[PDB]
Parts: C-alpha cells; sequence; structure tokens
C-alpha cells in the first residue's frame, strides 16, 4: 504494497 | 506475502477505521487530491478512463461528479472481479462506506453515501483489461477517444524503466482527444532504505517524462505524493 496495488504491491 | 488476494488486500488497508494510522493518512492526502482535481479545479468531461483501478474505488468517488462515464481498468483480472463484486452488489462486497462517507464529507455533506455509491454505479458501464506497455493498452476492445485517463499510484510501479515509463505515457495518449486530460497522481519514493536504484530522486524528471511524451502540464503539486493535470498536444 500500500498504497500500490496488487499485483505491484 | 503480506496479503493473499485482492479482497484482504482491501481489508488491510482501506478500512479506514483508525484516523492516525499511515494507511488513513495516504488516502486523505489522495482524496483532498483528487476532490480538488475534479471538483474545485474543475476538470471534467465525458469519458473517463482509469487506468491501474485495481480492486479500489476511492479514485473514481469525485470523479463521478464531473464525468458521465467512467472506464474502470487493470492488469489483473483477479483486481477487477473484486472491483466487479462491489459494482454490481454482489455477495460480500467490499464496505467502501466509511471512504464513501469521508469523501461527502469532502465535498460539503450536500449528499450521503448511498447516493454517492450509486452515482459511481451509473458512471461505470466497462470493466476492462489494460496493459500499459501495449500500443492498444485495451486491446481490441474499441473506445470512443477519452476526455481524461486517471492514473492513481499505478504508472510508477507498472513501470520499472524510464523508457518504459515514456512509452506508457504515449501509450495512454492514444487513448485520448486532442486537449484530453492526463491525470497522474503517484509517490516519488526517498532513497531510505533503498535497495537497488529508482527512477526519479525529482520534479523535473517526471515533468521532462510527461512533456516528451506529448503533453502539456497544467499544474503539478506535492502533496513524497505528488500530483500532476496535464493536456495531449
Amino acid at each position: 504494497g500500500f498504497p500500490y496495488k496488487p499485483x505491484f504491491c | 506475502l503480506s496479503h493473499f488476494n485482492p479482497r484482504d488486500y482491501l481489508e488491510k488497508y482501506y478500512k479506514f477505521g483508525s484516523r492516525h494510522s499511515a494507511e488513513s493518512q495516504i488516502l486523505k492526502h489522495l482524496l483532498k487530491n483528487l476532490f480538488k482535481i475534479f471538483c474545485l479545479d474543475g476538470v471534467k468531461g465525458d469519458l473517463l478512463i482509469d487506468i491501474g483501478s485495481g480492486p479500489t474505488i476511492y479514485q473514481l468517488l469525485s470523479a463521478c461528479e464531473s464525468f458521465k462515464e467512467i472506464v474502470v481498468t487493470d492488469y489483473s483480472d483477479q483486481n477487477l472481479q473484486e472491483l466487479e463484486k462491489w459494482l454490481k452488489k454482489e455477495p460480500a462486497a467490499f464496505d467502501w462506506s466509511p471512504v464513501v462517507t469521508y469523501v461527502c464529507d469532502l465535498e460539503g455533506n450536500r449528499v450521503k453515501g448511498p447516493e454517492k455509491e450509486e452515482k459511481l454505479r451509473q458512471a461505470v458501464k466497462q470493466v476492462l483489461k489494460c496493459d500499459v506497455t501495449q500500443s492498444q493498452p485495451l486491446g481490441a476492445v474499441p473506445l470512443p477517444p477519452a476526455d481524461c485517463v486517471l492514473s492513481t499510484l499505478c504508472l510508477d510501479a507498472a513501470c520499472p524503466d524510464l523508457p518504459t515509463y515514456c512509452r506508457a505515457l504515449r501509450n495512454l495518449g492514444s487513448l485520448l482527444k486532442p486537449g484530453g486530460f492526463l491525470v497522474i497522481m503517484d509517490a516519488l519514493k526517498s532513497s531510505y532504505y533503498m535497495i537497488g536504484e529508482q527512477k526519479f530522486s525529482g520534479r523535473e524528471a517526471v515533468e521532462a517524462a510527461v512533456k516528451e511524451a506529448g503533453y502539456t502540464i497544467e499544474w503539478f503539486e506535492v502533496i513524497g505524493l505528488f500530483s500532476l493535470v496535464a493536456r495531449k498536444l
């Protein structure tokens, strides 16, 4: 990861 | 790892029940900024495309007051299904009400949660796959040219290289009308506790990328979170 979103986090 | 699926991710970070948590604070800054962009600064139009929506709706809550249709998109199909569970009011959808009401607060408590929620559900008609690396990021799906492309916390993470980043920005441009808005919100990560190197340190390098990708910058603001509003040339 937060505040990146899946699947980057 | 630290979450097992998109819903676990949502339950861990978006319940908005602790005012001083790192997540609430970040989410309030993103949200104040999106309210500023779409409600005060009057970024407006007919069609908005949301790039890297993930399983979240927070980035669409002010936007649905300003755009007639919103297309939500993501690389991950599992993200989209979690998102759809909420849009369709399917069983056991995530509870967004706390974030929804917060945004209603910012907007001056002119509306209560359910009306806001219904307005976003009506705005959203297409839930599509996006791949920012592709010349046609939406693949073969035909979509009229849009008035805005919004990308919150996606591009920096989606693109390891500066060359990847630049191409994505041009790929996104292909979805927009001339004059069309590009709204990016993202972080410029510090060097603290960093393993390896990162695209930027940093304002100047992100701008140059956006400019050289074919846009004019209307405004750039630090929130290291930043917001950038551009127009396709």
